[PDB]
């Protein structure tokens, strides 16, 4: 549950150079496929999910549907490729009044709706190997009058290339980052 | 035991027999080509360099000022061959004919669709490796081949259509065939974005017409 | 002064209307021509009709309807069928060519050649109002203007009228029987636009109404007449608290506060318990307890959705006739004693009860009987989670090879508006899981 | 308010639309001279889909009739209902094509088509909202087929947002009058894939087989076969002309059957076809429309559907019927035979009902079922055509008329295009990489 | 086991309302006690 | 009877800069930040939720 984990300055729940990377995540593939090689500039292998549909092929983070990872750190930073096709990624939260709320950022939405459990926002990938540093504890403060406690799931659907999925207790400049976490 | 839309197979117990089969995804019988018939006769100025690094085509004339109006529709004519020597001058010759020279590849591509499509109609899984490697190399090593091939997706794309989604479904299992390009539904993808990247405007329509799951990247 | 305009969109929405507007002219004394007879009264006056009808000087009653359509030969059945002079000509407004079973044709291509005219008649029907409760809409989720122009009908009404109780009745397309091949593309694109813009929404399958006409009324081979007769009785009982006063009263506002727990959960599912034919109606005494039993019963529900696979969130009952409030509460408390009928643990109260006094009227040529008392149920169960987990796959059976997508993408939209549409059913399906799991 | 203009092509086109107009005129109650001697109001509600009014109380069709022989189409006036047509609409050449599509394309058809288009614009700007046009022809000859290609290919270019129905008689495998059949048959279809998006492919030997094994006629003629085809031509587009419980126009079926923009070659049928001795003895229920209409005997094209996979199915019904029984028969057949029907379409059948039946019949139904056994017609056309074309049999009456020889070679691979497409969508799988 | 006829129809009648199609009356109420 | 609070589930997580100076004089909580510039909006309702503690180490941090 990552409960007795110390949960220090960083924490990471996937990496690409691994004997078994998708060990905790539950893979579900339908009209799709998964492999382990894609490498534009960095000579390092990378996970793959793509299929024609953006909703059936996904890898959910808790293999148990019931079990939850409780993670307190205010950011969520992934190193994920651009493809000029679709992508959705989802991470739901828990706020101060003990409610389970959502945050979805996908390529193709026009404007953000705000609703009780659901809030869907746009997202725009850069041309190269983008890495995204996501703001958790301000988006739960603008969309709702809450404060942050923990985020409980991550589930990523079709058409991207995955290496180094992690979380951050704050923001770093790229020169401050340790060398194994850097873009290059 | 049942057959179809009859008084049988309306019963409360039956086992129905559907359609027999379909001629898709299955390998086709081959035919005698014309590169065979012109290599034995002996017009080709090609020999076989036997280097330490491998095998290369020896040339006894200019490669640049060849009569490509005779020859370029005569090595795609022999691309459909699987026996060892005959596929080698076909594959290795086409690369060296194309990277040399220029300003003559434009009027010869009208006459190449018959032994591009007949290379691809065979449903064999090593030519579809080889013939879909040169379709990336065809578009690159020239100038303004893009705007001459834009009414020419109606004839060559139906065989990329059936096989565009050929990939590997292995979870954390590292593969080792990424060295060579065996995996075809990979190679069908980056060839189609190579058609849209060149070709100028108005060619983003003309793959969406034909491989219907397409998504026109590169705005 | 309690008043509501009616909108009947689509060729299937006209069929619903004339079974539901013959119903109102028998409930009052209004004839085919719109004037009550000089002799031969039907009841005591008091402007009970005034929620639906409106009055000139000379003694005429013209409904507050507008029959909007794109198919010009189904309303010409109404322009010469017996209720010819009940309407103005200007309320029945037909286009030139249909959406042709394309929501994207009805939304973008054809529908704004008839959207200025609708919102000019709508203001004239609703500025002579004073105390307008809301509107009603009647459609079906198979066809083009049932799916498409109704979205432009209400997104325009969201900003023109602000917050009025714009009610929605519907037909949800069945699991197995299906008249169309383009059917699931429409329903995942129109549920997306009847989330934000409808205040409540009523689902009813055509397949389930086939089952109870075959089994309860025991007419083999029903027709679309005997499916719109039943829908009128349900609409009659919702507004019966507004026309004829009773022991308890429940207006339209006191449903919305009382049924739906969250702003995305407004899908009740109805039934009407004494659907009994006259060869076997008058034999059995029909108490208010044993019609409360048959509302809950899973065979008789009106959507292929039974609450044995989920848990109820709130219920809402509408009794009519010879019904006394001490005997309603005797049967409400019986349901709460059984472990098979699962109520959720944020509603220990559970029920909402209205009693009216007027028995439901009976149509000539129709197929039910004249019964003293009846009941209509509007529950809200968790088991609606199977009404999109089937529609998603049946939509995704087609969309992962892009079947039929060129008939909407070319007709005025883009490819991403399908993949913003399956996401909301991948959000709605988890909400019905979320508000169903027990708090520990 | 949704008009349509009938344009008929060639000798067989004028033979088909001379009995189709008897069919329409008798089902709208009007006499040989033109007047309305009819007893209803549903016969003059929507008569403006086809007809048109004159001064003094006469109705004329919006029919324009094209021919390349002068004495052919003025034998059509001499029929029973042949004087109801306005004589300006008749357009005819002088020297015929000679049963050659090249003479009907380049040389002798290109000077008639200007006058044909003049009459077409005159009949097509007259309307209220023009839904579309109709074509009727066979793919054996040249006056019908060559002109029928040229006029659709230059009529879609100026009326493109309209609907454009095609009736095509494709040539038969084992009965074959014209020796030069396969040249016309493989040179017309690449025009009819690009130019119409709506084509009903009917065949003469399948029209013979019904009249031998089902109607059991001792002596069928081309009038009886034309009577077969027009009783499908009417029943497809009743719903424009008559009210319905659940109705469906031609725009409703054209969006519905065709999954991708090429797949539009359909196979008709008709439900209560019955011999004269066995007519009175046999009931007419909706099961006895469905079993007879889906039956592979009583089909109207040469493709047997048991040798492939149904892509989509139609049914248009005429009578007073019940929607539960109509909507349960399709489900019964589709889940009781479920290896034919395509996997990634979960309910494959479209249905409409109309209230007003054909004359003397209590009920009827009509089939339009897009199947993937249409690959076989294209394969046998390709085989006979390339067999003749390998040693260049009759090339010079098409090649001395201004042609290149590689137009044939591209017009065979524009046919091998559709063969492999129909082989793809037939063997495609619900979950991919199940078969590689 | 049954008190009433709200519960006799709602015992293990083994009819999924979402999955049974075009049924008669007698094939709805089919408890497990009739099958074995 | 009592129920566990928010103080218990926030000390195990570890946001607080509390540490215990086990003195020979007694027990005093070390502070690894200035007590003035702490966020008292974020803290003062949270130590008051530890006021309902009876077992040793958490009730001391509440009181002291
Ligand atoms: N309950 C009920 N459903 C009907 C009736 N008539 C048609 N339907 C349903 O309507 C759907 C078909 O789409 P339609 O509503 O007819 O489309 P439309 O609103 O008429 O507009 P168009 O698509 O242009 O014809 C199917 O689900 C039918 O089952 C009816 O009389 N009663
Ligand atoms: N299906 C059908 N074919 C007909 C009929 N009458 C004539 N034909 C066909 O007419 C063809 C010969 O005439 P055709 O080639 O059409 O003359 P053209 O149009 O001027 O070239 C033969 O193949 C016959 O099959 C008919 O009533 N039905
Ligand atoms: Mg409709």
């Amino acid at each position: 549950m990552f409960k007795n984990t110390f949960q220090s300055g960083f924490l990471s729940i996937l990496y690409s150079i691994g004997s078994k990377p998708l060990q905790i995540w539950d893979k579900k593939v339908r009209n799709g496929h998964i492999k382990r090689i894609t490498d534009n500039d960095i000579q390092s292998l990378v996970l793959e999910i793509e299929g024609t549909n953006v909703s059936t092929t996904y890898i959910t983070c808790p293999a148990d549907p019931k079990k939850t990872l409780g993670i307190k750190l205010p950011f969520l930073v992934m190193i994920i490729k651009n493809l000029k096709k679709y992508f959705t990624f989802e991470v739901q939260v828990l706020d101060d009044k003990n409610v389970r709320r959502r945050f979805r950022a996908s390529n193709y939405q026009s404007t953000t709706r705000v609703k009780p459990f659901i809030c869907t926002m746009p997202m725009r990938l850069d041309d190269g190997w983008n890495q995204i540093q996501f703001n958790l504890s301000d988006f739960t403060r603008r969309a709702y009058g809450t404060n942050y406690i923990e985020t409980l799931r991550v589930q990523i659907h079709a058409n991207c290339r995955i290496r180094r999925v992690y979380f951050s207790d704050r923001l770093y400049s790229e020169d401050e980052l340790p060398a194994e976490f850097k873009l290059y | 035991v049942s057959e179809g839309f009859t008084v049988k197979a309306m019963m409360k117990n039956s086992v129905v027999r559907g359609p027999p089969s379909a001629g898709a995804f299955k390998e086709r019988p081959t035919k005698p080509t014309a590169f065979r018939k012109f290599y034995e006769r002996g017009d080709f100025p090609i020999a076989l360099e036997h280097d330490s690094k491998g095998n290369k085509i020896a040339w006894k004339v200019e490669i640049e000022k060849l009569d490509y109006h005779h020859y370029l529709p005569l090595f795609f004519d022999g691309l459909c061959e699987m026996t060892f020597p005959y596929e080698f001058f076909a594959r290795q010759g086409i690369h060296d004919m194309l990277e040399h020279g220029g300003n003559k590849i434009l009027p010869v591509i009208p006459q190449l669709i018959i032994p591009i499509k007949n290379a691809l109609n065979l449903r064999n899984r090593q030519v579809i490796c080889v013939t879909l490697k040169v379709l990336q190399h065809l578009v690159v090593s020239a100038e303004m081949v893009g705007e001459a091939l834009v009414p020419y997706y109606r004839q060559i794309l139906p065989i990329l259509n059936i096989f565009k989604n050929k990939n590997v479904n292995s979870g954390d299992g590292i593969d080792y065939s990424q060295q060579k390009r065996e995996n075809i539904g990979d190679l069908i993808q980056e060839t189609l974005e190579a058609f849209e990247r060149y070709g100028g405007e108005d060619a983003f329509i003309n793959i969406k017409y034909m491989v219907p799951t397409y998504e026109s990247c590169l705005l | 002064m309690r008043e509501c305009i009616s909108v009947h969109v689509g060729q299937a929405g006209v069929q619903i209307g004339n079974a539901c507007w013959e119903l109102y002219c028998l409930e009052h004394g209004i004839q085919p021509d719109g004037q009550m007879p000089s002799d031969k009264t039907i009841g005591g006056g008091d402007d009970s009709f005034n929620t639906f009808f409106s009055e000139t000087g000379a003694g005429k009653h013209v409904p507050r309807a507008v029959f909007v359509d794109l198919e010009p030969t189904v309303i010409d059945e109404v322009r010469t069928g017996t209720y010819r002079q009940l309407f103005h000509p200007e309320q029945l407004i037909t286009g030139k060519e249909d959406a042709a079973n394309n929501y994207a044709r009805g939304h973008y291509t054809i529908g704004k050649e008839l959207i200025d005219l609708v919102l000019d008649r709508i203001r004239k029907l609703a500025d002579q109002c004073t105390g307008l409760q809301g509107f009603l809409i009647f459609h079906s989720f198979g066809g083009g203007t049932g799916s498409g122009f109704t979205s432009l009908l209400m997104e325009r009404l969201s900003v023109d009228y602000g917050k009025k109780s714009k009610l929605e009745f519907s037909i949800y397309p069945a699991p197995q029987v299906s008249t169309a091949v383009v059917e699931p593309y429409n329903s995942i694109l129109t549920t997306h636009t009847t989330l934000e813009h409808s205040d409540c929404a009523f689902m009813v399958d055509n397949e389930a109404i086939y089952d109870i006409c075959r089994r309860n009324l025991d007419i083999e081979r029903p027709t679309y007449t005997n499916l719109n007769r039943l829908i009128g009785q349900i609409v009659s009982s919702i507004t019966a608290s507004l026309r004829f006063d009773g022991a308890l009263n429940v207006d339209l506002t006191e449903f919305q506060t009382n049924l739906v727990p969250y702003p995305r959960i407004h899908f009740p599912l109805a039934t009407y318990a004494p659907v009994i034919s006259a060869e076997k109606a008058y034999h059995e005494q029909l108490s208010v307890a044993e019609i409360t039993n048959a509302c809950f019963e899973p065979a008789n529900q009106m959507v292929k959705c039974d609450p044995r696979h989920g848990k109820y969130m709130a219920c809402c009952l509408l009794y009519r006739g010879d019904v006394v409030p001490k005997d309603v509460n005797a049967a409400i408390a019986t349901i709460k004693t059984k472990r098979t009928i699962q109520f959720v643990d944020w509603c220990p109260t559970g029920f909402k009860v209205g009693i009216n006094y007027q028995p439901p009227t009976v149509v000539p040529g129709g197929d039910l009987a004249k019964v003293q008392r009846a009941v209509c149920m509007l529950s809200n169960t968790t088991a609606i989670a199977e009404a999109w987990a089937r529609l998603d796959h049946k939509f995704d059976l087609m969309y992962a090879k892009r079947a039929f997508v060129h008939w909407y993408v070319g007709e005025g939209m883009e490819e991403g508006e399908f993949s913003e549409a399956r996401e909301d059913m991948a959000a709605l399906e988890k909400d019905y899981e979320e508000v169903g799991m027990d708090s520990v | 308010m949704r008009e349509i203009v009938h344009l008929q092509a060639g000798q067989c086109g004028n033979q088909i639309g001379a009995k189709f107009w008897e069919v329409i005129s008798d089902e709208h109650g009007i006499d040989p001279t033109g007047t309305y001697h009819g007893d209803s109001d549903l016969q003059l509600e929507r008569i403006n889909v086809y007809y048109n009014e004159a001064t003094g109380g006469k109705y004329v069709p919006r029919a324009v009739l094209v021919d390349l022989e002068p004495g052919t189409m003025d034998s059509v006036r001499s029929g029973p209902f042949g004087q109801i047509f306005r004589p300006d609409n008749f357009v005819f050449g002088q020297s015929g094509a000679g049963n050659n599509w090249a003479k009907g394309h380049y040389t002798e058809g290109a000077e008639l088509v200007d006058s044909v288009l003049d009459v077409v614009r005159k009949e097509a700007e007259s309307c209220d909202c023009l839904q579309g046009f109709q074509l009727t022809h066979s793919l054996g000859g040249g006056t019908g087929s060559g002109m029928g290609t040229l006029l659709i290919s230059k009529i879609r270019e100026e009326y493109p947002d309209r609907i454009m129905n095609t009736f095509s008689v494709v040539p038969s495998p084992k009965v074959s009058d014209t020796v030069v059949e396969p040249y016309n048959a493989t040179l017309s279809v690449h025009q009819l894939v690009e130019n119409t998006d709506e084509t009903y492919c009917i065949d003469n030997e399948a029209l013979y087989d019904i009249c031998f094994r089902t109607l059991k006629l001792t002596t069928p003629t081309y009038g009886d076969l034309n009577h077969l085809v027009s009783a499908t031509m009417s029943g497809v587009t009743t719903c424009l002309r008559f009210p319905g419980q659940l109705n469906a126009d031609l725009r409703k079926l054209a969006v519905n059957m065709v999954p991708f923009p090429r797949l539009h070659f359909f196979m008709p049928g008709f439900a209560p076809l019955t011999s004269r001795g066995s007519q009175q003895y046999r009931a007419l229920t909706v099961p006895e429309l469905t079993q007879q209409m889906f039956d592979a005997k009583n089909m109207m094209a040469a493709c047997d559907p048991r040798h492939g996979r149904y892509l989509t199915v139609a049914a248009v019904f005429r009578g007073r019927m019940s929607m539960k029984e109509v909507d349960e028969q399709m489900l019964n057949v589709q889940n009781k035979n479920s290896s034919y029907f395509v996997e990634w379409i979960p309910n494959n059948v479209k249905t409409a009902v109309c209230d007003i039946p054909p004359r003397g019949l209590k009920m009827s139904a009509t089939f339009i079922g897009n199947s993937t056994a249409i690959q076989e017609l294209f394969k046998r056309i390709s085989e006979q055509f390339t067999a003749m074309f390998r040693r260049k049999a009759f090339l010079h009456w098409y090649t001395g008329e201004g042609m290149d020889e590689m137009e044939f070679t591209e017009a065979e691979s524009n046919m091998n295009d559709l063969v492999s497409e129909y082989q793809q969508y037939q063997d495609a799988t619900a979950e991919e990489e199940g078969e590689f | 086991e049954i008190p009433k006829d709200d519960l006799d129809f709602r015992l293990a009648a083994l009819y999924n309302h979402h999955t049974g199609t075009f049924k008669n009356k007698s094939e709805i109420l089919t408890h497990q006690e009739t099958i074995q």
